[PDB]
Parts: structure tokens; sequence; C-alpha cells
DNA sequence: GCTTGACAAAAGTGTTAAATTGTGCTATACT
């Protein structure tokens, strides 16, 4: 009665092997020490990190360094606390806190 | 439900007075330059007497203990706001917690100084965190935030036009108020729309579900699976009738014998005639099959 | 065993759109300017078209018409 | 049967103007 499709549509080629694209092999391991496999075409430019089955971002083996990668810093707790109180203001509040504990 | 547990857990902590704020929020700035110092001063030596760096330690782990105390007190703050926003399209609990997730941001932004309450500023937080949440979370088919605005500005504009005119608007009604062109709101109203569910049940008993009447428009069909490669043949058979000499050049042409068209030029790397020749050869091949003692045989095909 | 006539079965689907309705306008009543207010600006009767097109609609009793044969309808 | 000169249409290459998307923060008080 009514009626729909998939996300994508059906090719009718027939050939097989016949045809091969050359294709060469990367290896790569991961941080738990799994490694593995993939197959990329021989026009290669292939990437020094790659996300593998188990999920890690797994480094290729034939390279001593990756590609760097570099990441800025993370934000974290008291990177935050600095941008409202000064050195001078927690070097205060060290010193008030510290006469109490003194105090016993 | 089974919230309950939730509630009875966070009920065992009694609330803060307005002195007990500071206190702790104070206590929690103290622990934590305690613990930055502690970090720093290893990166030259400088060794603390052990009676201090015992009360340094100390004052660390009661800045953490009282940053844990102050977000329990307060974890009772965050239902009251997450049940204004349940029935939207995410789960009360889930509301709950991820509105803590904005609770732990405002106790880290939050500061005595200003002379203000805790709950003044985490409000703020908290609502924002929720909305964030909502937004991102509520549908199946993700919208991105400010289209999700948009959407909601559309809700709300076209809840109080209809309430005047007493009837759906028109499209150019609620672009007189969007500031923008019927067709876009119309637009938006379709990205609006939310995905029926495949599963519900279609015949008005439970004989079967929707998804099981549903005709798929990009299926196998057989008689042109077959008929292609029928003219993957006849055509051969056609090509086959020429001299290879003529042949090739077509087969290279379109790609028939690797599936990647060649442009004039590169039909030369086999052949070594150049291009302009390659094209007369081609004109004279062309005009050939197109003549109709070949063309009959395959021109039906074409439907 | 009574019967349910189409008059009784349709005051049924009208009694709950008036129902929502006085919700509504009960709800509502608390949140607006006194002595200004005015009734037909706070009635609100969308519940009960709404009621009465589903009812018409949706509802197992209205049948379409059987014009087989003027025996049959 | 074919090379060469010369030309225009089509399409890659890169810049960048515009559109879209992700993210932190709003301090009367509210538990």
């Amino acid at each position: 009665v009514l009626r729909g499709s998939r996300l994508g549509a059906v090719s009718y080629e027939t050939d097989r092997n016949h045809d091969l694209a050359p294709r060469q092999v990367a290896r790569y391991r991961t941080d738990n020490g799994e490694e593995f496999d993939v197959p990329f075409a021989d026009d290669a430019e292939i990437p020094g990190t790659w996300l593998c089955r188990n999920g890690l971002e797994g480094t290729l083996i034939e390279g001593d360094v990756p590609e760097p990668k570099k990441v800025k810093p993370p934000r974290t707790h008291w990177d935050m606390l600095l941008e409202r109180r000064s050195v001078e203001e927690l070097e205060e509040l060290l010193k008030e806190r510290l006469d109490l504990i003194k105090a016993k | 439900d089974s919230v309950r547990a939730y509630l009875k857990q966070i009920g065992k902590v009694a609330l803060l007075n307005a002195e007990e704020e500071v206190e702790l929020a104070k206590r929690i700035e103290a622990g934590l330059y305690a613990t930055q110092k502690l970090a720093e001063l290893a990166e030259k030596g400088e060794k603390l007497p052990v009676q201090q760096r015992r009360d340094m330690q100390w004052i660390c782990r009661d800045g953490d203990r009282a940053k844990n105390h102050l977000l329990e007190a307060n974890l009772r703050l965050v239902v009251s706001l997450a049940k204004r926003y349940t029935g939207r399209g995410m789960a009360f609990l889930d509301l709950i917690q991820e509105g803590n997730l904005g609770l732990i941001r405002a106790v880290e932004k939050f500061d005595y100084t200003k002379g203000y309450k805790f709950s003044t500023y985490a409000t703020w937080w908290i609502r924002q965190a929720i909305t964030r949440a909502m937004a991102d979370q509520a549908r199946t088919i993700r919208i991105p935030v400010h289209m999700v605005e948009v959407i909601n500005k559309l809700g709300r504009i076209q809840r109080e036009l209809l309430q005047d005119l007493g009837r759906e608007p028109t499209p150019e009604e609620l672009a007189k108020e969007m500031d923008i062109t019927p067709e876009k709101v119309l637009e938006i109203q379709q990205y609006a729309r939310e995905p029926i569910s495949l599963d519900q049940t279609i015949g008005d008993e439970g004989d079967s579900q929707l998804g099981d009447f549903i005709e798929d428009s990009e299926a196998v069909v057989a008689v042109d699976a077959v008929s292609f490669t029928l003219l993957q043949d006849q055509l051969q058979s056609v090509l086959e009738t020429l001299s290879e000499r003529e042949a090739g050049v077509v087969r290279l042409r379109f790609g028939l014998t690797d599936g990647q068209p060649r442009t004039l030029d590169e039909i030369g790397q086999v052949y070594g005639v150049t291009r302009e020749r390659i094209r007369q050869i081609e004109s004279k091949t062309m005009s050939k099959l197109r003549h109709p003692s070949r063309s009959q045989v395959l021109r039906d095909y074409l439907d | 065993r009574r019967l349910r006539t189409v008059g009784e079965l349709i005051q049924n689907q009208i009694r709950v759109g008036l129902s929502r309705m006085e919700r509504v306008v009960r709800e509502r009543m608390t949140t607006q300017d006194v002595e200004a207010i005015t009734p037909q600006t706070l009635i609100n009767i969308r519940p009960v078209v709404a009621a009465i097109k589903e009812f018409f609609g949706t509802s197992q009793l209205s049948q379409f018409m059987d014009q087989n044969n003027p025996l049959s309808g």
C-alpha cells in the first residue's frame, strides 16, 4: 500500500576477481597490545594512526615516531580557579586555614 | 517508577545554612591551593618539614571532602529543576543525572566574594545543562542546537497565532512574524517532524506491524537483472562483429574492458595515434554501428 | 442491558472535550489580570473540536456507510 | 591514414565569502 527504500541503491554489475585493484596491507598495534591489519590501495599515503576494531587508535609499526598529532592541553579545576583568585590571595587563604589546624 | 531510591539516598544529608556555603567554598579553594603547592614544589626539591607536610596533606583531603559534601548537600536542588522539564522527550532521571553535571560546574565556578547564595548561581548552570542535554538527546535524528532553538521559536509563535486566529496558519502568516520566507518556515516544519515507530501494529489488530507491508522501491528486479546481462552479451557480439582495430577504441573509450572511461589522448597509450586521429577513428566506428544494419540488433534495449 | 444511541455517543466525547477545556480554563484563570479579563479571551475551544474530530474519524462505531444497496444501508 | 596548428568548452586548483555547528557563560533567590 505504501512504499519506501533504504538509504542506498543497488547495482547490477557482474564482474569478479578477474579485475584486481593493486593493494597492500598496513599493520597497526594498539595500546593493549592487540594487532590489526588494514588493506589499502597501492596509492598508499598510509596514515600513521588508525582506529582499529577494538576501538583503540593504534599506531603504525614501520615508523619509529608517528605524526605528532599534538593537541591543546585540557582545562582543569585549578586552572579555572586561577582566573578568579590571585596567588597573593591564595597565599593568605592558606595562611588563614593553617592557623586553625595549628590551634590544637 | 523506581527513582525513589535516589530521592531517599540524597535525603540523608541536610541542607546548608547561609554561613556553611562560604565555609565549604573557602575550604575547597584552600585545599586546591595546598594540592597545587605539593605538586609544584616537587619540581625543584624544597623538602617541607614532616609536620607541615602532614598538615598540608590533611588540608588537601579536607578540601576534597568539603567539595564532595557541597555537591552532596546541593544534589537536592537539581531534582526541583528537572521536574520542570520532564516529558519533553528525555527521561526524568536522565534529566536529573545530566543536570548534576552542570551542578559540578556550578560548584567549580561558584565563589563567595560576590556575596550571593550558592543556589542563585547554580540554578543558571543546572538550567543550561538540562537545556543542552535535552537539545542534543531528545530526538532519534539529531538536530543541532541552533536548529532546535529556531524550531522552538516557530512552535511558540505558531501556538499564539493559532490561539488568535483559531486555525492552523498558512506559511506566509508565520513568515510575517519570523522575518523569513514562507518556504523557509515550511522547510523548518519538515525538519521538525519526528519518525514514526516501524513496529506499530497495523490493521486494528495484532495481526501484523507496519513494517511487514512496506514495498521496497530499490528492489532487485529479476527481469532487469537478467536483461542487463543479455545486453552486456549482445553488445559484445556486435562489438565482436567489428575488427579488433575498431573494437578496441570503443572498448577503451567507454571503459568496457576495465570499467574506467579513457580520454582521447590516453587511448593513444597503446594505439600510438594522436588524439585527433583517435577521435576520427571513434567517429568512423560510431557511424558504422549506428547504421541500421546493426542498430536494429539492440535498439529496443534502451527502455 | 441498555443502548447507547448516536446522541449519547457524541455527548460522551463532547463531555470529555469540555472537561479538558475546563481543566485548561481553571488552570489559566489564576494567572491573568482580574476585572480586566474577558470570557472570550480565555475560553479555548481547541480540545472539544479535536475530540469531535477524533470521534467521527477514528471511533470504531463511526463506520463507513454501507451503500451496497438501499436495504444494506 | 594520419600529424600539426590553433581554438573554445569543460574541469581541476586554490582563495575566500558565507553558512553551519559546537561550546562556555548568564551571580536576588529558588534545594
